[PDB]
């Protein structure tokens, strides 16, 4: 047993090296995962000196047998492997297949698995997952779910259970985008290295919420884990976030719940002002100056659609409930050919996620002819009202603004306060002052808070500040794997 | 909104606010239109500029003169242009031959060019795959800068000049009594003025449309495409690259540390944007045959902007005669950001003495009726 | 539906249908699966053919047969296939010798074509405008007839002599086993077969997708486009005639009395229809240039159709080797109504023997990725 391991694990034993040191860790286990569980946390620093872990915002670049520049969060952990800290910017120096499929579904969570399961009565599909797991933000859970009254991770089990071999399910695997020819769509993807041509006649969006950014000082800091890592490592990864851990944020319970099944001590701080520590996290101060020593911080503040592959399909966008949402028609279709369904529509229990998939697969199960009732999915939907997220009052005034980080790549608060202050209002332009949402995330985690910064500052209404929209690969692929 | 100017120029891209900016450094009183903000539109969208190496007398000249002005302007208000040099790769007997030439022509006229060697194009650049690569054309003063922040400068100075810079006001229609301009109509209300300028380039059809100009300017908005790639090492590619037999790719690396760049991938006459799966895939063909570290790197976003193109891939820059003090200063075909400069100073000229120092009269908006290609 | 059949051809458009009919005239058992109507799609959209006038040898002598079949079978199953011959004309010295040279090629396989005179050019089509062609290529034994009606014929005979003819019946993917084709899955169920084709020109590369055909046949779709007027006089333009130096431009008299035409204006590769404004405006340029009389003429309607272009415009016709009995007619390039009863024939000697009077190899599946064009 490692220091942070919560389970003896009985994986394959193996062992590693970081920075020299000799570390134990199990065979599948993830590069950051099994660093973790050796209380190892800061992994890379940012090109302007900032300390960094794998469990927040921004990437990881790594140096991994000499190779510089490999992401850490993809690789796993091999035996005799030799790993090293990088400086941001370092890097090293040295047959398409085409499928074609009924509908191509993006997204493998409840909603997905949802959609795949309407479909393939009749129907061929793809299945398309980046996440190496089935489950979605599901399979982060394992506490009994409303809906399907029954454990969250024994639920994904039973659902992945029932696919078929019309469905092609593409684990590990990262949509670039929508593209409309007319006669079908376009959806290449990228597994391992291998670039693979997706040639479908519809597709649907099943592409999920991503948790909110939480603003206070040294939030990119180690140690700061963001909902759904910390849920991750500690569930589906055995490990512990700490050995004490500082909690966070609006929708805290969630996490708390896990806490406490897992039996780790932790502190409930409302209002986090500042994060502080030499290479970790080792105190919190809250906004009335009270400290707690702690080993990490988990935010959890509300998770928002990502809107991204919605408005690079070529989607539109309306803000309601706190938060931005695909404008539908009376379909779930975004456009003509494109559904959309779970927590990419909006916020609400897994089983609404899944019973939206469900509805989404069944009409285009009716648009193929087939007899589909996609309307018992409707009125089993309407039980579900979808949940609202409070808009954050950043007290600006009230934090040293260039401690506080809004994007992932340089990008302090301060930054983008400045170039609001001198009478910028435009995201665009925002955008292109500052780097924000420019970074390895495309806005993703920033976007928005940028958005609420211009909108504080200004008293301009959210719902009239439109977002830059996502382009061309939606997802991050190098570029070798882009020829011929 | 003022109700009255001397000269009204329609646009605030690069050329726009650059004329803008002469014409009120000169002591004229100006005022720029712009229907979004100043910079929005292919200057928002543009590459880094900025090439001496053209192929004809007067393009060579022009260029000469506005790096000359990129120096000068770039020093006094401090917004950055770095002479990393322009690298032409050549691979055949047949580039080098029309490159020895084109290089001659450039010497001729002041712009010391070099063809140079392999190994020598490696030194600058070492990551380039030197393999098929027989020689390559050099310039050591040609560099890159950003055209936001370029424009965004001579744009407060134009203000400062005392230029008016009008945001989000579009031009609508022109009040034309006689042959007399009276009024530009605008959708905020109509400003006097006697004197207009057209540059607005992928859109100067439609302003050449509402001033009822009969003579044939045939430019067209065409989809040009760029992508980025994520931050690399300062200084990793230092001068704009060129290769065209790799399908007119340049590539070169932004100040954040980028490595931007496109292809000559042009898509048919349309106001479209949005970026295509097609050239993402030949981009990446195109770029890690030239620097094979590239494959390596990952990609983070695409997108696309306009070429406003003419038939000869020259602007239209000139008096029109028939229209009592209109000018148009549009179609630069894909390096409109580099000649801006110069431009302001030849169009400030025009409007100003009635002639200019450079041969403005290569860019004669009279050319294409007369039939008369450059 | 059938469950099982020996021969299954994709595509039942004038090659699919003409293909089915040779192989069950000849006593072999074909099921051609259409996911529309017989003779939608491209031959739908389709001008009236027909032409031996080509520039290679194969082309010249597969259109001289297929012109053959054309006689034989348009009296024999009555469906109409008028003589009226293919007009080109010619403008410069340039054109002249090139067209002195094509003859020359056409004639050695015996296509009498003649290089001829203005005022004969002008005989035929008397309201050709004379003033400024200098000759013209003339072959009479070349005509015209309906996409529409030739197809259904064909099609009906097809079934007559047996074949299984399947309308709203669209292929969706392969059984292959080993490298064994098993069956045809489609949207009704699945058809075991052991011999497909593949006859989808514009959609040829989805059909290789399901087959997962590894070899690069690049058949792209690209729109262009069509006009037809009010009718006029019978036999007032008799002829197809083409225009080169007038923009590509093609145009005949329909049957019903039409004047159906279209020229060279291409739009880059795409699955979209719809007519364009700019096609509008060009054909009628084009045109009125060529026979003057057509400005007092009414457009009635403008149309849009698939090139399925290849990148030297010939079509991909073989088998597939590595796929066991895959075989592909396909990628037209804009002349594929004339060829098809040819194709019909070689395809069913392929099948049927393994190798064809004509010299089939010239179209080539292999040919691309070989980098031999031709
Ligand atoms: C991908 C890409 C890369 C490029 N790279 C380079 C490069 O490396 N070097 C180079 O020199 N050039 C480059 N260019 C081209 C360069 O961007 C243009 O030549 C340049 O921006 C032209 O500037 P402009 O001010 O004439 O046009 P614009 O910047 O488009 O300015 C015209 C302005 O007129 C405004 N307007 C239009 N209609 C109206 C109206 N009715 N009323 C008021 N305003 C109106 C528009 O809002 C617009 O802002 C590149 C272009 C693209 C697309
Ligand atoms: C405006 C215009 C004018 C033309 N003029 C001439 C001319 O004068 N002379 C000439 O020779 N040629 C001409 N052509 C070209 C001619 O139309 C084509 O070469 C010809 O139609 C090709 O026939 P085809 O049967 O190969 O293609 P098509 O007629 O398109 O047949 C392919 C069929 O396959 C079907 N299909 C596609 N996918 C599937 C699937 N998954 N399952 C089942 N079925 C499927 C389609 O429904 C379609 O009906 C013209 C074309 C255009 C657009
Ligand atoms: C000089 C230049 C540098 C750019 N750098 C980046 C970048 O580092 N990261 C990024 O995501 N986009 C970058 N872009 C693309 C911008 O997002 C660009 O303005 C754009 O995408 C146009 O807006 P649209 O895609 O929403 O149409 C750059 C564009 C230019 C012209
Ligand atoms: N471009 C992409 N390529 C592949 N997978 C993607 C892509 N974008 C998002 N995804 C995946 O889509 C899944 C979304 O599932 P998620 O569970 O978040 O939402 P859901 O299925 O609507 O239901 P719920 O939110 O209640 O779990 C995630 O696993 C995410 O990794
Ligand atoms: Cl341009
Ligand atoms: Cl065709
Ligand atoms: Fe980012």
């Amino acid at each position: 047993m490692r220091p942070l391991d919560l389970t003896e694990k009985r994986g394959k034993k193996v062992t590693i090296y970081f920075e020299g040191k000799e570390l134990e860790a199990y065979e599948g286990e993830k590069l950051p995962v099994a660093l973790l569980a050796n209380e190892i946390y800061w992994l890379t620093t940012s090109n302007e000196g900032r300390k960094r872990g794998a469990f927040t915002f921004g990437p990881v670049p790594m140096t991994v047998n000499g190779v510089k520049g490999l992401e850490a969060r993809r690789i796993k952990v091999k035996d005799g492997m030799k790993i090293e800290r990088q400086g941001y910017y370092d890097f090293h120096e040295e047959e398409i297949e085409r499928v074609v499929v009924d509908v191509a579904i993006i997204g493998g969570g409840p909603a997905g698995i949802g959609a795949a399961l309407e479909l393939q009565q009749y129907l061929t599909v793809a299945l398309i997952e980046e996440r190496g797991w089935l489950g979605g933000d599901m399979w982060l859970k394992g506490i009994k779910q409303e809906g399907f009254n029954k454990d969250s991770r024994k639920v994904v089990e039973e659902l992945v259970g029932k696919l078929n071999e019309n469905t092609k399910i593409y684990l590990e695997t990262s949509a670039l985008g929508v593209f409309d020819k007319g006669e079908y769509f376009l959806v290449p993807v990228v597994r391992g290295d291998k670039l693979i041509e997706i040639l479908a006649k519809r597709v649907v969006l099943a592409t999920g919420a991503i948790d909110s950014t939480m603003l206070f000082e040294n939030n990119d800091m180690p140690g700061v884990f963001r909902r759904d890592f910390a849920l991750e490592v500690m569930n589906v990864w055995e490990v512990a976030p700490g050995r004490k851990v500082a909690v966070t944020g609006s929708k805290a319970d969630e996490v708390i719940q896990e806490l406490e099944r897992w039996g780790i001590d932790y502190v409930h701080i409302p209002n986090v002002k500042r994060v502080e520590g030499n290479e970790k996290v080792e105190r919190v101060i809250d906004m009335n100056n009270h400290e707690y020593k702690v080993d990490a911080l988990i935010f959890a503040d509300g998770r928002r659609p990502d809107i991204n592959p919605i408005t690079q399909a070529g989607g539109k966008l309306r803000f309601r409930r706190g938060y931005y949402s695909p404008v539908l028609d009376e379909y779930h279709r975004i456009k003509d050919g494109i559904y959309v369904a779970g927590s990419a529509v909006s916020i609400k229990p897994h089983y609404a996620n899944y019973l939206e998939g469900k509805l989404v697969g069944a009409y285009i199960l009716k648009e193929f002819g087939y007899d589909a009732q996609p309307c018992i999915y409707e009125e089993k939907l309407r039980e579900y009202e979808p949940e609202s997220l409070s808009i954050p009052r950043i007290p600006l005034d009230k934090f040293n603004l260039e401690d506080v980080q809004i994007c992932g790549c340089d990008v302090s608060l301060k930054k983008v306060d400045e170039v609001i202050r001198k009478g910028i209002t435009d995201l665009q332009i925002i955008k292109r002052l500052t780097h924000l949402a420019m970074g390895f995330c495309q806005g993703r985690y920033c976007l928005f808070n940028g958005a609420v910064v211009v909108s504080q500052r200004t008293g301009k209404k959210l719902s009239e500040i439109d977002l830059p929209v996502a382009r061309s690969p939606i997802k991050n692929v190098k570029m070798g794997i882009l020829a011929r | 909104l003022p109700e009255k100017s001397e000269i009204v120029v329609i646009g605030g891209g690069i050329v726009g606010v650059t004329i803008a900016h002469e014409l009120a450094k000169r002591g004229e009183e100006v005022t720029v239109i712009e229907k979004r903000f100043i910079g929005s539109g292919s200057t928002f969208r543009c590459g880094t500029g900025i090439r001496q190496q053209f192929n004809d007398e007067a393009n060579v000249r022009v260029m000469k003169r506005s790096v000359e002005l990129w120096k000068k302007y770039s020093e006094e208000y401090g917004f950055s242009f770095k002479q990393t040099g322009y690298l032409f790769l050549l691979y055949d007997d047949e580039e080098v031959k029309t490159f020895k030439r084109n290089i001659e022509i450039q010497n001729k006229f002041g712009v010391p060019t070099k063809l140079i060697t392999p190994e020598e194009a490696k030194e600058i650049v070492p990551l380039l795959d030197i393999s098929e690569v027989i020689a390559a054309s050099w310039n050591p003063t040609d560099g890159k800068a950003d055209p936001f922040e370029a424009t965004t400068a001579f744009a407060v100075k134009a203000k400062e000049y005392g230029a008016k810079l009008l945001e989000y006001t579009e031009v609508k229609g022109f009040l034309i009594e006689n042959n007399e301009i009276k009024g530009v109509k605008t959708n905020k209300g109509i400003i006097k003025t006697g004197i207009v300028v057209n540059a607005t380039n992928a859109w100067a059809n439609l302003i050449n449309a509402m001033a009822g100009i009969k003579t044939k300017i045939p430019i067209e908005p065409y989809k040009h495409q760029a992508v980025i790639t994520q931050p690399i090492k300062r200084g990793t590619i230092n001068p704009m690259v060129i290769s065209f037999k790799y399908g007119h790719a340049y590539l070169t690396q932004t100040f954040h540390g980028g490595i931007i760049g496109g292809i000559g991938y042009e898509i048919g006459p349309t106001y479209d944007l949005t970026p295509t799966y097609e050239f993402l895939r030949e981009v990446s063909y195109y770029f890690t045959k030239i620097i094979p570290a590239l494959k390596n790197l990952l990609i983070l976003r695409t997108w696309a902007g306009y070429y406003a193109k003419t038939p000869d891939s020259n602007p239209a820059i000139g008096r029109i005669e028939e229209l009592n003090d209109y000018y148009i200063a549009a179609g630069f075909s894909g390096h409109g950001f580099m000649m801006a400069p110069a431009v302001g100073e030849m169009v400030a000229e025009l409007i100003t003495k009635g002639k200019t120092k450079l041969p403005v009269e290569w860019y004669d908006p009279y050319r294409f009726e007369r039939g008369e290609l450059r």
